[PDB]
């Protein structure tokens, strides 16, 4: 149930001193060495074309986030404050209040980008699917405050990759 | 004179090269600077060894000084005598350094 | 029910041990070789 | 004319020395399951260039030197030291034909040592001080053994004429007498020039650190200029060449291709080991590249003589 | 006119070289610093595009902020962004790096790169992939391409 890593005496006879004497004196572990080498230089290389060859991604996939829709047009989140509550870097911030036909709706929304954690558990707590982590992780930023989106970013990041996002709940929804 | 010529061109394309490297970006009105190593301010201390294997290079360095006509030598009618001297000389570089290993002088940059 | 399972007979064997192959001449035959190199040059 | 070939030596040079740092981050590349630079350029053709134009319009670091003098004189001695070592070399003429090539070459890389003694001392950083005592150290220990090596294999040759080392080489290449020779001599100029497994200049500073963009750069470019150099000396010391004089491309063609195939060997050990500890390289030469060397030149003297194979003065 | 035309192709010239040959200083603090290895990593391979693997801070042209910056390291941050030579870039790569993060309230955090050094990518991820950081170096490169230096000079 345990072994020895080395513990191997080595044999004293002259074939052997003579193999080991060979090994001092002609190097042969080092040209065993330079042949692994040698071999990785002919084998074709494991690099992808980025941009335009992609990284292999899940539908599980935890990227930027994105407030859905139902398929009327009405927005999936009915303010229950589940995703704050859970959140564990207290990136969410929502306010809400009844609008003008009475449902309960937010009006404030936001994800604070730079202290999320990606880890989906707002994705996970939302009771109707409002709240994903999409696919795009190609998102990044030339100032800070472009990471801290508001309600109104995240309705458009729904609307922009709702297409993509109802393909991957539609593959991964069985899991859940 | 073809080796002086060639020379004074090695070495100015090298000054030329220099001269480029430390004033073409000084021509950029970058930024000032302020900028207020492992030791602090501690003055460095003294190695015998590194001054030991310098001196052990000068010597061996004077020997093989000594070594440097065998190509020639071995031209020569008094071959027993050449040979002699020559196997000598070697072998008082290897009693060179048969003595710096034992006295350990060969120890911690071995 | 659908769930990610092995198959039925399960799995191939997966080799775990170490296995450096074990290439090259003998010890007498290498210097038997470069030897051999110096008389060539010499003669 | 004789500075047309001057500029055709030294040019050449300075292209084979621009682009070598692409053949080295490629094939660094491929032998690490990676490509090398392929955006820049088409195949990265236009790494070197693009780096170069970097590298001279790059903020000047601008350090406060112990000596303003010595620190403009250490790279410019590099260079000068890396560009006059070509010129004994026979490929198939040298550029200056000279009797005493080979000690000349001796001569102007045991000279090398001071730009990096000069750099060390004109920098302000002790640490910097101490890895270019260290590496002064290293590399005049290996230049014993180049000297000693070096010696024994002209006891074959007759004289230290570089131009007759391709005709003592024209029945067998002299790497089949002085395979010893020729493996401690390899492994001796791969820790001439600061080579991996020797580059203890990057093993946890380096001599040269001081410097801005552009003269780092320079020396750089003269210690690939020592790379290439040292194996094309080392190419016409052991794998001399079929020289047909009224073809002399022949020659040049069959040297170039020995030449850049040590130089990717170079590229490729620097791709296989770790590095050395300091006083294992130190272990490596005192104790075990030196009594070797020492006895071998005492076999190639006393070997001539007792198979009356003497090679002639001239 | 000439000069105008000049100096739009000089910068078009230095900033592809500048783009091109871009060095980073990798500060591996944290979790963000296995990411930037994968970037480094045989699928990625920054070095086909120029970025080398780990230039000394001295020859780096920009500071990848590559994990969580703590109270106790932001001075040694500082000082590694005081010494590299001009024009030097920051990548901020993560959350810890951009706003505090999963530390954000913490006493011994501080709350995002950008009260330390200025920020040019801000790279988002609990670590950004490989492939988004990556992204995020190619923006770099991109807001390189489009720098006017030397038409600004001539029209001062
Ligand atoms: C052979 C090996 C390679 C050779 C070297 C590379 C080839 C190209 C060399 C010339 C490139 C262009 C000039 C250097 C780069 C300038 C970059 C820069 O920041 O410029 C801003 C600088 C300064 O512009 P500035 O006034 O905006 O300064 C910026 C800094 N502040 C605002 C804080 C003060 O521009 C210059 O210094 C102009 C230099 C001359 C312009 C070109 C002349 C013709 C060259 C041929
Ligand atoms: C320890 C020294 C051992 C070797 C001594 C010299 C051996 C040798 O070949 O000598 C012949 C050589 C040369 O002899 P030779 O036989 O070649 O002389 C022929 C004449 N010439 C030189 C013109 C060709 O030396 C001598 O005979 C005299 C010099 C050495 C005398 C002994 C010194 C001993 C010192 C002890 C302390
Ligand atoms: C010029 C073209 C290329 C030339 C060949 C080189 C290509 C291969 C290069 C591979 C990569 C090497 C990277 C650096 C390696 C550094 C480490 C290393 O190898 O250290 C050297 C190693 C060091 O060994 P070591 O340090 O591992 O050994 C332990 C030593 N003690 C116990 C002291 C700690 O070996 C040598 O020093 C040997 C040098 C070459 C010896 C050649 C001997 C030839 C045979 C002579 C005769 C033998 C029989 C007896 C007499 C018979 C008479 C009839
Ligand atoms: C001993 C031999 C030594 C050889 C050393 C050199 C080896 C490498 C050789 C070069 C390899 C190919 C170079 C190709 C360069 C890129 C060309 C290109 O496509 O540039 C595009 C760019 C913008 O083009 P644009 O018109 O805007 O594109 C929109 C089109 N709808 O347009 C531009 O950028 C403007 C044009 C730039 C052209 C630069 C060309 C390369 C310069 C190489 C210098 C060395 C040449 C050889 C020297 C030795 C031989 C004399
Ligand atoms: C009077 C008018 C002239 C005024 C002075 C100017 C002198 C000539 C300077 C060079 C030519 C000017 C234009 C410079 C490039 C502008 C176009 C450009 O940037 O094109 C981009 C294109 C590659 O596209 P990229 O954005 O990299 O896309 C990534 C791939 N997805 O890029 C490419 O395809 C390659 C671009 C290569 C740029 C030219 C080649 C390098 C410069 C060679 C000459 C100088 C250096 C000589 C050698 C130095 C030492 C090695
Ligand atoms: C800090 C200062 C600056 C540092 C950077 C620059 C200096 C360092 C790099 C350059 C070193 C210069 C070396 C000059 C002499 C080299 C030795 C030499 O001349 O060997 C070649 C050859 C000997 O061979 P042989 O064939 O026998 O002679 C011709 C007979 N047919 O002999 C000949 O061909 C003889 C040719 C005529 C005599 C040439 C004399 C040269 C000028 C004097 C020395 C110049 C260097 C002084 C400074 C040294 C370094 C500080
Ligand atoms: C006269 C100037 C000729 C061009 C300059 C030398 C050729 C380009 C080398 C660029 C370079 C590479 C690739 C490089 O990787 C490197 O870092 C180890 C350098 O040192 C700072 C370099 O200089
Ligand atoms: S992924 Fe995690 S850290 Fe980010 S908003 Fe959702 S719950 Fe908060
Ligand atoms: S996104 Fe979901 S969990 Fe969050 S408040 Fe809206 S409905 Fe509730
Ligand atoms: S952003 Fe996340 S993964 Fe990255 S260093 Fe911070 S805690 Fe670690």
């Amino acid at each position: 149930t345990y072994k020895y890593v080395n513990l191997r005496e080595p044999s004293m006879d002259m074939k052997s001193v003579t193999d080991r004497a060979a090994q001092t004196l002609l190097w042969t572990e080092l040209i065993r060495g330079l042949g692994m080498t040698l071999s990785y230089l002919f084998r074709e290389p494991a690099t992808i074309n980025y941009p335009f060859e992609k990284g292999p991604l899940s539908p599980r996939f935890r990227g930027e986030h994105a407030l859905r829709r139902y398929p009327s047009g009405e927005e999936r989140c009915i303010a229950c404050k589940l995703c704050e509550a859970v959140c564990p870097a207290q990136a969410i911030t929502i306010e809400a209040e009844p609008r003008a036909d009475g449902s309960r709706r937010t009006t404030r929304y936001d994800i604070d980008m730079t202290k999320c954690i990606y880890c989906g558990f707002c994705q996970e707590a939302c009771p109707v699917d409002a709240i994903v982590e999409g696919p795009n992780f190609e998102f990044s930023t030339e100032t800070h405050e472009e990471l801290l989106y508001n309600k109104e970013k995240l309705l458009n990041n729904g609307d922009k990759w709702e297409a993509e996002i109802a393909a991957n709940i539609q593959a991964d929804y069985l899991y859940r | 004179m073809n080796l002086m010529i060639t020379l004074l061109t090695n070495f100015t394309l090298a000054t030329l090269l220099v001269t480029i490297a430390f004033w073409l970006p000084q021509l950029n009105v970058y930024s000032e600077k302020t900028s207020p190593d492992p030791m602090g301010s501690a003055r460095l201390p003294f190695s015998m060894k590194f001054f030991l294997v310098a001196i052990t290079f000068l010597l061996f360095d004077l020997e093989i000084a000594l070594l440097l006509p065998l190509p020639w030598a071995s031209q020569t009618t008094n071959l027993n005598t050449m040979l002699t001297m020559a196997l000598l000389l070697i072998f008082l570089l290897a009693v060179s350094l048969a003595y710096e290993w034992t006295q350990k002088g060969l120890e911690w940059t071995e | 029910v659908k769930q990610d399972m092995p198959p039925v007979g399960g799995y191939g064997p997966i080799d775990y041990k170490r296995n450096l192959p074990r290439r090259g001449l003998s010890g007498y035959s290498m210097f038997a070789v470069g030897i051999g190199a110096l008389l060539f040059g010499y003669w | 004319m004789f500075m047309i070939n001057v500029l055709t030596l030294i040019i050449p040079i300075l292209l084979a020395v621009a682009f070598l740092t692409l053949v080295e981050r490629k094939v660094l590349g491929y032998m690490q399951f990676r490509k090398g630079p392929n955006v820049v350029g088409p195949y990265g053709l236009l790494q070197p260039i693009a780096d170069a134009i970097k590298l001279f319009i790059k903020e000047p670091l601008r350090p406060a030197t112990s000596s303003i003098s010595m620190f403009i004189l250490a790279p410019i001695l590099a260079l000068t030291l890396a560009l006059t070592m070509w010129i004994p070399l026979p490929m198939p003429y040298p550029l200056i034909n000279m009797n005493l090539g080979v000690l000349f070459m001796l001569a102007m890389s045991s000279l090398a040592v001071y730009s990096i003694l000069w750099s060390g001392w004109a920098s302000n950083s002790k640490y910097a001080l101490i890895g270019a005592l260290r590496a002064v150290a290293q590399t005049i220990s290996y230049e014993v053994t180049l000297a000693i090596i070096l010696l024994s294999v002209l006891l074959m040759n007759g004289s230290f004429t570089l131009s007759t080392l391709i005709i003592t080489q024209e029945q067998v290449w002299l790497i089949f007498p002085a395979w010893p020779l020729a493996m401690m001599w390899f492994i001796s100029t791969l820790a001439e020039t600061n080579r991996a497994p020797f580059d203890l200049t990057e093993g946890e500073s380096g001599f040269n650190v001081e410097y801005a963009a552009g003269p780092f750069a320079l020396f750089f470019m003269a210690e690939y200029a020592n790379i290439i150099m040292m194996n094309i000396f080392t190419t016409t010391l052991f794998l001399g060449a079929f020289h047909n004089p009224y073809m002399p491309e022949l020659y040049t063609i069959n040297f170039t291709i020995k030449s850049l195939l040590l130089s990717i060997t170079f590229l490729w050990i620097r791709a296989s080991y770790p590095r050395f500890r300091y006083d294992q390289l130190m272990h490596l030469l005192w104790k075990n590249f030196l009594p070797l060397t020492l006895a071998l030149c005492m076999w190639h003297v006393s070997l001539p003589i007792l198979l009356s194979s003497i090679p002639p003065q001239t | 006119s000439r000069g105008e035309y000049v100096v739009a192709k000089l910068d078009d010239l230095i900033n592809w070289a500048r783009r091109s040959s871009l060095w980073p200083m990798t500060f591996g603090l944290a979790c963000c610093a296995v990411e930037m290895m994968h970037m480094a990593a045989p699928r990625y391979d920054m070095d086909r595009f120029g970025v080398v693997f780990r230039a000394s801070p001295r020859q780096s042209d920009v500071m990848i902020v590559a994990g969580t910056l703590t109270n106790k390291m932001a001075p040694a941050l500082r000082k590694v962004y005081d010494q590299m030579p001009e024009p030097r870039y920051v990548v901020s790569m993560g959350s810890c790096a951009n706003g505090g993060g999963y530390y954000h309230y913490s006493y011994s955090v501080v709350r995002g790169c950008d009260r330390i050094v200025p920020v040019d990518i801000y790279v988002p991820g609990c670590p950004p992939t490989a492939e988004a950081l990556l992204y995020g170096i190619l923006q770099l490169q991109k807001k390189i391409k489009r720098e006017k230096r030397l038409r600004i000079w001539y029209r001062r």
